[PDB]
Order: C-alpha cells, then structure tokens, then sequence
C-alpha cells in the first residue's frame, strides 16, 4: 500500500546518506560485480558519483551534513546502478550455470 | 537426414594396388574437375650418414632442374603450358613431389612425375647454382625463429641419432658436397618398394594403374649391393637448450616429451589432450571467454604472443608438447601454467572437456582433408606409415572410444612425472632451469 | 551460499578426489600414531610389538 | 553424387543458395554488401571493427554464449572482408548446424553493440592493423588504392591510427542499419537442405527490407607515393584503370595478366613461359619478383605490374616489365603463350573451386552479383571466347592510361612516373 | 567469374583480410606476433582555433627555418 511507501521514505530519512548528499547506489559495498557496473557507466555518471563520495567524505571528515534544501530526497533518488548490475549478474549467473555442468 | 556417420561412411574409398616392382599406386575418386597426383619417398633425413646430411634437400631442389629427355627450363615450360602446379617437401623421414593439375590432363603429369623420380640430370652448374640458393634460404630460414627451435628442439631431444640432424643439415655439407654422393643416395633410397603413387581427385583408377604400368615401370626394384637400408630407434633425452639473443624482441621456447609414433591408437588420444588445450595467437577475436583455460588464462594475465600444441609422429617415435612465443617478463609464469594444464590433464579431466575436445578433433580430421592435396598427401603418407590409407570412418570409432578415464590414464603414461626436452631462443634468462621444470611435471597433491 | 558447486562436473571433480583424499589421510594416520607411539594400533602390528 | 544447387529469391530481396551433398561437416555463410567502399571521410575504419565485432554480446547470445557454444560443438566462426563486400562464414559437424546457423544470425541481425566492449576492441584492432602490415605487400596494396582512388575505394581494409579510440557505437548502428539491409544479402548453405534455410530465413531476415545506402560511385586519380623506409628491397606496383567484373574486357584483362605472369607454377621456378620473368632475367643478374597485379570490382578495376628488385637494380627490373608490357601491347605475341595463359587461367579458377572455402566464396559472390549459379563450363567456354585483339587492346588500354604508382624502400635509383 | 579476391591469383590474401571470431579446430599457419614496439613521447595539450581572430598568421608565408639551442628552447618559424 501507501504506508509501506510512506514508511520506506521515513527509513530513507533514518538511515541517514541522504544528509550527505548520496545516492542508494553510491552506498553499495565495492564488489567485483559492482565495480565491474562502475566501469561499465558513462563518464557523466562517474563523475557524478565520485564528486558525490568525495563530498561526503568532506562532510564526514569535518563531521557534518549538508544544509537540508541540499538533501538527497525518496523521490528524486535515481536508480543509475541497477541496470548494469542486473545484466553483471546475469552474466556471471550464466557463466556459473555453464561451468556447473 | 543424415547424422554423421551416415555421411563419414558416404566418403569413397580409397584403392590401392601393387606393381611388380612394389611401387604401391593409391587412388581416390570425386566429383572435382581437377586432380593432384604425386609420388611419396620414403627417404629423408632420417636415413642420412652424417656425411651425406643435406643429400635429400640438394637432390630435392635439384629434382625441377632437368632431366634426361627434358632439359632444363623446357621441362619447367611443360608444366606451365598445362597450368598445373608442381610442389614438393622434405622431411626427416618422407620426401614427396606432388603435381596439381587438371583431371583431363592425367596421363602427361604421370609421365613428368616418372623422369622427376628416376632420370633426374644433375649438372655441375646446377649444382653450383643450387649451392648458393640453399645457402640461401637456410640464411632465409634462420629468421623463421620458431623453425629455428624446432630444429633445436630435435637436436637437443634426439642426440646422437640420425634424427637429431636437420633436413638441409649444416653449412659445410652445403659447401662440400658432390654428385658422386648425391648419386650413392638417389641410387640408395629411390627405390621402387619404397614410393607410393598416390593420386586424389576425379581420376579413374584403373587409368592411373595403366600410367603407372606404362611410365614407372621397372624404377629401381635392385639393391645392387643386397643392402637394406632399416632403421633403428632412436634414443629420447630429457635435455636443455638455450640460445640466448637479448637483441631479439620476443622469445621462443618449445617444451617436450615422448609420444610413440604413428602405429599407436592413443595418439588419438593425446590429439583429443592438444584439443583441449589448443591454440592462441593474439589475433583471435574470443576476448576473455575462450574454452581453453590457458588460452583464457594468458589473455586475462596479457602473458602470451601466441601459443600452440603439437603431436609429432615418427617410427615408434615422436614429440608431444607446445610451443609459445611471448616477451620476457612472461616467460617462466606462462611454463607454470603450461605445465599446470598438463597435470590438470593428468589428474582431474572432466567429461564435458573430453567431449570439446572430441569435436573438435572431429571438425580438424574432416576439415583437414578439403581438397584434393591434402588427401593425396593423408594417402601417401598413410600408406608409407601405417601402411593403409585409414579411413575418416575408423577415425571417427577411434574417436568414439575416448572418455575421460583413459585419456587422464594416457596422459599421466605420457606426461606425468617424465623428463622433458626444452628449446628456448631470444631473452631467456626467465624461463627457468631444468630442475625447475623438470619439478613442475608433478603434483606434489597428485 | 555455497551453491556455486552443485553440477555434475564438481561431483566428478569430487569422485577424481576420493582416492588421493583418503591416501592423504592415510598417510596423516599413520604417521599420527607413529609419532605419538599410541597404543590403539601399535599393539595390533607385529614387529613393532617388542618393547611392550 | 549431390543434386544441383538450389536458388530462392524471397520478397524482402533476400537471396538463399543450398546445396545438398551429404558432407559429413556443413558451411553456412551470409555475404553482405557492406565493406569498406560505403564509408565516407567520417566513419573510416568502421568496416573494420565491425570485422572484429563478430563475438560480442547480441540479443538472444552473449559473448560467453557465442564463444563457448561455438567452440563447445567444434565449430568456427569467421568473416572475411574484400572492399567490397563482407562474409560471415560458420562451420561445424552437421547434426550441430541448425544452432551454429542462429549465433550467425544475430551477429549478422540484432547486435547490441554495447559501448564498453567496443572500447575494448579498439586495441584488439590496432594490434591486427600491426600484424597485418607486418609484411610489405599490404601495406604498398592500401597505398596504391589510396592513391589510385580518390573515393569509395582508398578507404583501406584497416582501420586508421588516428580513428582508434574514435569509433562509437552510434557509427556501428548507423553502419549496420543503412547496410545490413535484406536486398544486399545471400545466405549460402553448403551440406544443408534448402528447407532449413528457407525456415531460418523467413523467421528472422524479415526486418530492413529497403536497398540500403549506395551509390558510391569510385572516381579515378591516380599519381605516384614514395614511403621511403630503407629495406634492402625495393616493392613497386604500377597500375592503370582497367574494365570492371560485368564484361568481357574483364576476361581479356584475367588473360592479359597470365599471359604476363601472374604468380609462381613451380616452387623455385625461374617462370620461363612469364614474359614480364623473361625479359627481366634477360635483363638482370639479380634476384627479382615481377608478377601482374588484377583486382577487378565491380565498378572499375586496377591492372598493373607489380616487382620486388634490388635497392640498385631497380630502375632495370621496372623499366623491362613496362617495355615488355609496351611490346606485347604492339601486337607482339604468340598465339600459342595466349593459349597457355587460357590454360593456365581455368586451371587456377577450377583448383580455386575445388576446395569448400574458395567454392563457397565464389557461389556467395556470384548470388550478391547476378542471383544466379554459373556453371564452370559456362565460366570455361567464356575464358575460351576471347581473341587475341582484345588482349591486345587491353593491353594498348593500360599502356595509354594515367598510372597510379605506390613505391616502397630505397628509391635512390627507382624511376618516377615521369620516366617510364 | 565472381569472387574478386580469387580473380587475382596471387593477390587473394592481400586484397581481403580474413579476421576470425571464433578460432576452429585447425590452426592457420603462420600465426604471427607483434614486437613489443617503442611508445610515442608525450606532449602537452595544443592550441585550438575557434575564431578567426586567432587564425590570423597561422598561414604559412615563408621556407620552414628549424633553431635548436644549448640553453634555449627549440623553436621553428614560418
């Protein structure tokens, strides 16, 4: 329903990498698959995800968060990662099926 | 429809019939309107005296020479006149001179092959001139750098045998030689019981077997001295050799054991092994997804130049291994994944892996024989080897018979736990010693 | 999550592995009780039974 | 014994070749017209990756699955590309064929042409631009279609050094979509029914049923280039615009060029029935290697002498072959060397047939020229219908023809254009 | 008479160019490898002409005249 919408965004605002102005997708533990679907993004997207780590690396050297008309919000929260994440797995899930057997 | 051995027992059969001087003459017939009729010798390098070593090579260039009844560039121009082309090659231990030519020119090349095997005119000229142009190709050949370790290779795994010596043999025997010996040898080894005339492509067999009756009758058939010429194994030796050039960009290194020779079924086998290990050079367009796992390992590792298996056979007697050509810095990690591949091999073969590698020896035993040069040269050598033309179909049974038990058995009796030969040449102070090597041939896990 | 080796090839890999498996842990048992001199076995063995 | 080759020519334009011989392995290949004759100065070097993108992921196969389902049945992928036109031949033991045929069938329809792979490729293609101009022949052959061509034909078979790290995937799409069209193709299928091929076909070759981009039109130059690199050898090949494939003056050219010499009979001859061999041996006490140069397309076509001399003894090697192609082209000639060169070209054209490969290459290009099967006593008795005037004449066309000259190595002493 | 690669004898293999996806069963002789050849030095980033202003006396005029020296920069003017 809607309150499970409503009560995703209030755990979007208490897990707390929306402050530093982050994605979901920049969150994600570096991987093998992972850092295969970085090297397979575009130079803009690159560029803006790692303006964004260094940002809040800053952020959480000095020990602060961004001023809050700059925060990440539930809604604009773009999923950049997940369609070259679904076809790496994919692929390694394919690769694994055939040296199964 | 038809499966695959509907269409392997489809192939026609080959015929073969003895003259009176035991010239064997073995025939295949097809759809094609050409033809390749040649003649095998059973005379190579293998029956030189170590005074007489590059007897087989002069006399092979001095064959399209002249000879009696066609002196000179005449017989050359007769050749040309039909538009049929003339070939030749020399072993260690076959000689052959093959003619393509047109089916409907099958009786006048018969007749060319009888004076190119029994009348050839060695002139002192010739002779000369024939010295400075194998000079010159041997100068040539020195910069083919991968014959130049297969050379080695044979010299430092054959010492002290006829085989170790190469088919041109060394510079001086070029200098020195003269038409006696030449002479002792055509007298020696072009004999009538030792030739096959073999001939593939759209020609009657019956045809051929009346060129054959008319042109090469009476060849040699005579000793002249009751003396047989019989071979005599050859002792291995696990042995080491380095030419070291720094001046050369990459480097040559060929790594080596035993294989029995030609009249033993698990050669099959130990082809089945160089199928699934393969070839690579760094023009193929897989990328890092190519069944071989050496293949794929030297991509992702950026190890290799190139890289390529090898069985060779000999008379109960042969040459199992690879060769690779890379830079320096890859030299000894590539030898640790050679040799890995082998002991895989040896222990752990799989199923799936045995079936790869059994197509794929399928696609290069059917696919080899595509035209009728290579089935007349798989005719003449079959008959001088195995001494009958074996057919695709018993081929194809012999395939069927390996799984992955006996070919992990055959490997480890041919590869587990034995001393290798090893050629390098270019910058090889990476590649390591014997010891080394000698070490990586086992497991210590098994 | 190891269900990356469920296929008949790592069961063929593992029936390749059974007998250097168990030769291996042969070779760790009798030198086990060789090194300790325990007394299970060695009294089950003849020549070594003439110090008991 | 086979049946006769069997023709189908479907509504989208495209056209289907079978052969059913019973061969215990079977050849399928789809030839295209889409070489490297229909870029343009912006997308140079396309043709080429596009050469080497034959294992990438497509929709329907991976690479992985491309790779591993190709070599797990022991078949082969290949593609061999003329300037021309391009080939994707796939073989493999018959009773595997049918899956071989569908990886052929999206690396020749859907690719994806995904940009992280093509970024990986770039350096997979200047590495096979080195190997492949590693020996002198090829690189004096591009420079003389560069020279000789001034569009649509000096676009070389490998891609440029300033063009690697350039080609997107928008060229290969743009590439692929104006080219890869159903009326430019033919799918030829050796040791398969035709019933196999007309079910393929009309499942998935029913999408760009258009012509496609064309219209080229290659226009002749010509000039001389000189790439002095110092070797001990000095290559140089002369030509002249000469008739395209569509004539018989294409014939009198093929007979022109073995009646000159066109290439090795006998393994180390001295070529005694070559007359351009004949006259520089006369001439020169040096080794040589004087041959005729042909490539006939089908809009215009190159004739020429190609020699490989000395550094020193060039000028000679050059100056003979030219006086002799000039002597021959005065009517000097004897109808006994014209019989020989006939001989020796259908023997070259039936021993290029015998094999699988060459037989295959030629029923592929003669689908995506005529349509239609020549038999080769059709192909005999047209070699055996020309005089010797139209020799001659083809030969007075090179001689009074504006040459293209591509020279390489020490040229201290080759002549320019200027002084032949 | 189709198949423009095999209408010149010798010139089959030199007119086309045969790359391979999939590497079969039988290998082609002569595999070859390239040398492991020098790199190109490198150079700063150059001056780019976006307006016509700039383009003024790039045009050459006069014989090219090369200067090196021990303590100064190379130069070469037009």
């Amino acid at each position: 329903s809607k309150w499970l919408d409503g009560f995703r965004k209030w755990y979007y605002n208490a897990a707390g990498f929306n402050k530093l102005g982050l994605m979901r997708d920049d969150t994600l533990h570096e991987t093998e698959d992972v850092k295969e679907a970085i090297r397979r993004l575009p130079e803009d997207l690159y560029n803006d995800r790692m303006f964004r780590i260094k940002r809040a690396l800053d952020l959480t050297m000095r020990h602060q968060i961004l001023p809050k008309d700059q925060w990440t919000k539930y809604e604009e929260d773009k999923f950049y990662l997940e369609p070259y994440l679904k076809e790496v797995i994919r692929e390694r899930k394919e690769r694994e099926e055939w040296a199964k057997k | 429809t038809a499966t695959f051995a509907q269409a392997l027992q489809s192939v026609p059969e080959t015929q073969v019939s003895i003259l009176d001087n035991g010239l064997r003459v073995a025939s295949e017939q097809s759809s094609h309107a050409t033809c390749t009729v040649g003649v095998w010798i059973d005379a190579g390098s293998r029956y030189e005296t170590e005074k007489n070593n590059g007897a087989g090579y002069f006399l092979e260039h001095l064959a399209f020479k002249g000879t009696k009844n066609r002196p000179g560039n005449a017989l050359e121009k007769e050749v040309e006149s039909i538009g049929a082309h003339l070939n030749a090659y020399s072993t260690r231990e076959h000689t052959a001179y093959l003619i393509k030519a047109l089916s409907k020119d099958l009786p006048k090349v018969v007749e060319l092959l009888a004076d190119i095997v029994q009348n050839s005119s060695l002139e002192d000229s010739q002779i000369e001139k024939e010295r400075d142009v194998i000079l010159r190709e041997m100068q040539e050949n020195d910069a083919s750098m991968q014959n130049v370790v297969f050379d080695y290779l044979h010299a430092t795994a054959f010492q002290g045998t006829p085989l170790a010596q190469a088919v041109e043999g060394p510079s001086e025997n070029v200098r020195r030689l003269s038409r006696t010996d030449l002479t002792d040898y055509l007298n020696r080894h072009y004999k009538a019981p030792r030739m096959v005339l073999a001939a593939a492509g759209g020609v009657e067999h019956q045809q051929l077997l009346d060129l054959a009756q008319k042109h090469l009758s009476s060849v040699s058939r005579v000793y002249e001295e009751d003396a047989v010429p019989g071979l005599t194994p050859c002792r291995f030796t696990g042995s080491e050799i380095r030419h070291r050039d720094d001046a050369l960009p990459l480097a040559h290194v060929a790594i080596a054991v035993e294989g029995p020779g030609w009249a033993n079924p698990d050669n099959v086998t130990l082809q089945v092994a160089n199928a699934i290990i393969g070839h690579y050079d760094c023009t193929y367009g897989g990328g890092v997804h190519l069944s071989s796992p050496l293949a794929s390992v030297a991509v992702a590792n950026k190890l290799c130049q190139s890289f390529q298996t090898f069985n060779i056979s000999y008379s109960d007697t042969g040459l199992l291994g690879a060769h690779f050509v890379c830079d320096a810095m890859s030299i000894d990690d590539m030898v640790f994944f050679l040799q890995g591949q082998w002991m895989r091999l040896c222990t752990s073969a799989t199923e799936s892996e045995v079936t790869r590698g059994k197509n794929i020896l399928r696609n290069a035993l059917v696919s080899h024989l595509d035209g009728t040069t290579p089935v007349c040269e798989d005719i003449g050598r079959s008959l001088l080897t195995y001494g009958r033309r074996i057919p695709l179909a018993e081929w194809e049974s012999r395939i069927q018979e390996v799984d992955a038990q006996m070919l992990r058995d055959i490997c480890s009796k041919y590869f587990y736990d034995q001393c290798p030969a090893v050629a390098g040449y270019g910058p090889i102070e990476q590649l390591p010693d014997y010891n080394r090597i000698r070490s990586g041939m086992f497991w210590l896990r098994f | 999550m190891l269900s990356r080796f469920l296929g008949p090839r790592y069961r063929e890999l593992a029936r390749n592995w059974i007998p250097t498996a168990g030769m291996w842990g042969t070779v760790g048992a009798v030198g086990l009780v060789w090194a300790t001199d325990w007394r299970l076995i060695l009294d089950w063995v003849p020549y070594i039974n003439g110090k008991f | 014994q086979p049946q006769d080759l069997e023709f189908t020519k479907l509504p989208n334009g495209l056209v289907i070749a079978s052969l059913e011989n019973y061969a215990p392995l079977s050849r399928i290949g789809l030839f295209v017209k889409a070489g490297s004759r229909y870029e343009d100065s912006n997308n140079l070097g396309t043709s080429h990756l596009l050469r080497l993108a034959s294992s990438l992921t497509t929709k329907g196969a991976s690479s992985f699955k491309i790779t591993r389902g190709i070599e797990a049945v022991g078949g082969k992928l290949s593609v061999t590309a003329t300037r021309e036109n391009m080939a994707y031949t796939v073989e493999g033991i018959r009773s595997d064929i049918e899956i071989l045929m569908e990886f052929l069938l999206n690396v020749t329809t859907a690719p994806e042409f995904r940009r992280w792979e093509v970024a990986a490729l770039r350096s997979q293609l200047k590495i096979d631009k080195a190997v492949a101009f590693q020996n002198s022949q090829t690189r004096i052959i591009e420079n003389l279609h560069d020279v000789a061509y001034k569009n649509a034909l000096a676009n070389p078979l490998y891609c440029p050094d300033y063009r690697m790290g350039k080609i997107t995937s928008e060229e290969l799409h743009y590439f692929v979509q104006n080219h890869f069209t159903s009326a430019r193709m033919a799918l030829v299928g050796l040791g398969v029914s035709h019933s196999v091929l007309k079910q393929v076909a009309e499942q998935f070759l029913n999408m760009r049923g258009g012509l496609g981009l064309a219209g080229a039109k290659a226009k002749y130059r010509g000039g001389e280039i000189r790439e002095q690199n110092g070797d001990n050898l000095v290559h140089a090949a002369i030509v002249a615009e000469s008739a395209a494939i569509g004539n018989a003056e294409a014939n009198a050219f093929s007979v022109l060029q073995h009646l000159l010499g066109a290439g090795p009979h006998i393994k180390r001859g001295n070529n005694t029935t070559s007359l351009l061999s004949q006259s520089v041996a006369k001439g020169s006490h040096q080794p040589f290697d004087v041959s005729a140069f042909n490539a006939s397309y089908s809009d215009s076509g190159l004739f020429g002498i190609y020699t490989i001399s000395q550094a020193a003894a060039a000028g000679e090697v050059i100056n003979a072959a030219y006086n002799q192609v000039k002597a021959v082209a005065q009517g000097n000639l004897s109808s006994a060397d014209v019989q020989a060169a006939k001989n020796k070209l259908k023997a070259g054209y039936l021993m290029s047939v015998e094999t699988s490969e060459g037989f295959l290459s030629e029923i592929g290009s003669q689908a995506l020229a005529a349509g239609s099967y020549m038999p080769p006593s059709t192909v005999l008795q047209q070699i055996d219908s020309v005089a010797d005037a139209d020799v001659v004449k083809a030969a007075k066309k090179f001689v009074s023809g504006k040459k293209s000259m591509a020279a390489s190595g020490n040229l201290g002493h080759t002549p320019f254009l200027d002084e032949l | 008479m189709l198949s423009v690669a095999a209408r010149s004898g010798p010139f089959a293999p030199v007119l086309s160019a045969t790359s391979r996806g999939v590497a079969g069963a039988l290998r082609p002789l002569l595999q070859g490898a390239v040398p492991a050849a020098s790199e190109p030095p490198v150079l700063d980033v150059k001056r780019p002409f976006l307006c016509r202003e700039s383009l003024s006396g790039q045009a050459a005029a006069r014989p090219l005249v090369a200067t090196v020296g021990l303590n100064v920069p190379a130069s070469v003017r037009f």
